[PDB]
């Protein structure tokens, strides 16, 4: 709990009255988008192969 | 009488969503924390001030 | 006096607002 | 198939002052109402270009390439027609052709073996009409590697009188084996010189071309001699790497720029 | 005494909605801060002798024994990059 | 309007993409602010341009008593706006938003400062 990380954070088991930062939060990313230009100059191994 | 409190997560600066670059930087040990603690200490004094 | 970024920076606010500041 | 173009008389190499033209887009980054600097290779203010003719006259001696390089052609009638780039031009190596003629602009890169006097020439009769004849400019093209041409078009050979009404500005410069093309067109109304005014050249296209450049040389308009090159002016100017700051407007456009150690 | 002491109250109001510079000392402070934190987030763009300045084109490029040593450097010139502005803020602070 | 790595031709980054009411001139491929970070781009297939936002992120601040007192604490999430916080008694402040602390109309003196105007304690 956030007491429990207080207490690691200025390692003792007491915390004195006051405000104490730890852990900084960030959201985290949903998923990972990629985004490129339409394809278009498809190499013409049709008339090769 | 006072400046504009700043902070840096030291993490998203130097190593930002890099896991790779974060247990890197993991190996240089509490360099990160003692540049939050300073730039907290800015912080609360210009409540103080 | 004419005056949340990507990387890791932030401002943070006053405890006393510009109200309270006023009102002192 | 060419015949040399011996029909000129020497003249000295002209100069003028570039005001403050020659400026690009650095890189394809937006900025919106702010000042960017940059280091690139770019046509210092005030640094004398040198100037060119055709009337009578023809001027397309083979001009160094190095560090890129500035071409603009204050025009009418469309006489200043593409430019060769290389280092041999002899189809020993691989050289590349830009051409714009009366159908398509087409490039090319091959051992291209150019001729001494390379031109496009035009059929001139009585009917007043003007017809393509004679694309004089080379010999052989050998191992070939890039090639693109437009879509079909219809251009206007015809010889528009006046004063100049057309005036285009270019850079190329080779990067990395990248042949990098930027260029503007704009209106003028103007006797003869380079305009005094400020403006910035778009990017036109990038080419993954891959071969060296240290020559360069321009391709013109129009029995096997005696004939008029209608009246067109060009100039050339030669980049160097300098700082400069550009002023970004809200659209983004570069809309002053200053040139760092004028 | 009153009148006197009224029209010096009309003065100082005029003069600050007049000129540009009477509230120099206070627009220096935001324009040093300003002016750090760009400077802090500038120093992203630089490659400190690395094979570029971004770090999953970096990654993107070699492999994993000498990509470290590429986002190593990247790492010594940022946390410099850091400490740089730290020290600057601890200093500036002690002059507020 | 999610958090997502995005990946448009190479220029990798993470952020909340949106519509964009800037208009790039038609060769432009990404924008950049006056710190020269890319804060817009303009899609390479369906030619449009979208803001970056920096996904959120901030301290976890942990009010509490004195130990000795109570084991109750109440979390800051600070610059953050607490839409977000739930992904990992609520209330939003112009310096972050906590959770566990309750709101009160009432203007005691400050005991735990939080910012802008907000501090908190510990009463009935
Ligand atoms: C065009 O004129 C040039 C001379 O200016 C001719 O090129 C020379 O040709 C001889 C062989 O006939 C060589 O020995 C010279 O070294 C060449 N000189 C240069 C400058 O290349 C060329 O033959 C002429 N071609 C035509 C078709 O008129
Ligand atoms: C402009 O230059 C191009 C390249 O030489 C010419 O295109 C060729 O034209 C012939 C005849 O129409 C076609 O058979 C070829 O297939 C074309 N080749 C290419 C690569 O497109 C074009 O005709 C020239 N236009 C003029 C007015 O001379
Ligand atoms: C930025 O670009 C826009 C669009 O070209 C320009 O806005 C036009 O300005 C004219 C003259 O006031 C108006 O009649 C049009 O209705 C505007 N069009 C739009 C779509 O807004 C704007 O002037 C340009 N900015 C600058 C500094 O030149
Ligand atoms: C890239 O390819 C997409 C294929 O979806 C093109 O999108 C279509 O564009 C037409 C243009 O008239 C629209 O009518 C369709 O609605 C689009 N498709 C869909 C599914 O919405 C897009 O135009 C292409 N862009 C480029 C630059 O090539
Ligand atoms: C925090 O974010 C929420 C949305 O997640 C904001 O709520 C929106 O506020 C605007 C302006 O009043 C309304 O138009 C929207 O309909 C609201 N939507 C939602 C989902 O709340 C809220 O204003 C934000 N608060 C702060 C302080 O930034
Ligand atoms: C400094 C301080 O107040 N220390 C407290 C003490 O007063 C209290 O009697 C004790 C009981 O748990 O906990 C601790
Ligand atoms: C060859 O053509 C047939 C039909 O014309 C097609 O089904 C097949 O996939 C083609 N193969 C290749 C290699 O292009
Ligand atoms: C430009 O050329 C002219 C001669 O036409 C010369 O007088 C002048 O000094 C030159 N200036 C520079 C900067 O080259
Ligand atoms: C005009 O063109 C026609 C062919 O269309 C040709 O017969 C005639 O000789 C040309 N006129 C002149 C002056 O040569
Ligand atoms: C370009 O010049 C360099 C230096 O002479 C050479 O190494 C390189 O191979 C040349 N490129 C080509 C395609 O000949
Ligand atoms: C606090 O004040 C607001 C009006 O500003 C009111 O809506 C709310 O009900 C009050 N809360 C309590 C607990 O009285």
């Amino acid at each position: 709990d956030p007491l429990s990380e207080t207490k690691c954070t200025l390692k003792s088991f007491t915390v004195e009255k006051g405000i104490y930062q730890t852990s900084n939060f960030r959201v985290q990313p949903t998923e990972s988008i990629v985004r490129f230009p339409n394809i278009t100059n498809l190499c013409p191994f049709g008339e090769v192969f | 009488v006072s400046m504009t409190k700043t902070s840096v997560d030291c993490t998203m600066y130097i190593c930002g969503d890099s896991t790779e670059c974060s247990n890197l930087l993991l190996q240089y040990g509490s360099f990160c924390t003692q540049l939050n603690r300073a730039l907290t200490g800015i912080a609360v004094e210009q409540d103080k001030n | 006096v004419t005056l949340q970024k990507f990387n890791g920076l932030t401002v943070l606010p006053p405890l006393l607002t510009d109200e309270m500041i006023a009102q002192y | 198939q060419c015949v040399n173009l011996t029909t000129r008389t020497q003249l000295p190499p002209a100069y003028t002052n570039s005001f403050t033209r020659g400026v690009y887009y650095p890189d394809k980054v937006f900025r919106s109402s702010v000042l960017h600097s940059t280091q690139d290779l770019f046509l210092p203010f005030f640094s004398n270009v040198t100037w060119f003719h055709a009337i009578k006259r023809f001027d397309n001696p083979v001009l160094p390439f190095n560090d890129g390089v500035y071409f603009a052609s204050t025009e009418k009638s469309n006489i200043i027609r593409g430019w060769i780039f290389g280092t041999t031009l002899d189809s020993k190596t691989q050289s590349l052709l830009i051409v714009n003629n009366a159908t398509n602009v087409v490039i090319k890169v091959c051992e291209f073996q150019f001729c001494n006097d390379p031109f496009l020439g035009v059929y001139h009769k009585n009917n007043k009409s003007w017809m393509e004849s004679e694309f004089r400019v080379y010999s052989s093209a050998n191992n070939c590697t890039f090639e693109y041409v437009s879509q079909p078009f219809l251009m206007d050979l015809e010889g528009k009188q006046g004063n100049f009404k057309n005036l285009r500005e270019f850079v190329f410069k080779n990067i990395d084996g990248y042949f990098k093309i930027y260029s503007k067109h704009t209106p003028i109304n103007l006797v003869r010189d380079l305009p005094q005014g400020f403006s910035a050249l778009e990017p036109l296209v990038d080419l993954p071309i891959g071969i060296n450049i240290t020559r360069f040389q321009t391709l013109l308009a129009l029995s096997s001699s005696g004939w008029t090159a209608g009246a067109a002016a060009y100039y050339v100017g030669y980049l160097q790497p300098r700082t400069f700051l550009l002023k970004y407007n809200e659209n983004g456009t570069i809309t002053d720029a200053v040139d760092c150690a004028l | 005494i009153a009148n006197q002491f009224n029209s010096a109250i009309g003065k100082i109001q005029d003069s600050l909605s007049s000129t540009a510079s009477a509230l120099g000392k206070l627009q220096d402070v935001v324009n040093q801060n300003a002016q750090a934190l760009n400077t802090l987030v500038k120093q992203l763009s630089s490659n400190f002798g690395a094979i570029s300045s971004v770090l999953n084109d970096i990654l993107a490029r070699l492999d994993k024994v000498e990509a470290e040593v590429q986002i190593d450097r990247l790492i010594t010139g940022r946390l410099q990059s850091l400490q740089t502005y730290v020290t600057q803020q601890l200093i500036r602070a002690a002059e507020i | 309007n999610k958090c997502v790595n995005f990946n448009f031709n190479g220029l990798t980054g993470t952020g909340v993409l949106t519509e964009s009411n800037k208009k790039f001139l038609p060769f432009q491929q990404f924008g950049r602010d006056i710190d020269d970070t890319t804060d817009a781009v303009r899609d390479p297939q369906t030619l449009e341009i979208l803001d970056i936002t920096p996904c959120s992120f901030g301290g976890v601040s942990v009010i509490t008593p004195g130990t000795n007192t109570s084991n109750q604490v109440a979390v800051l999430y600070q610059g953050v706006n607490c839409t977000e916080v739930p992904v990992a008694n609520v209330f939003q402040t112009r310096a972050g938003c906590l959770i566990g602390a309750e709101h009160v109309n009432n203007s005691y003196e400050c005991d735990i400062p939080i910012g802008a105007g907000i501090c908190a304690s510990y009463q009935t």
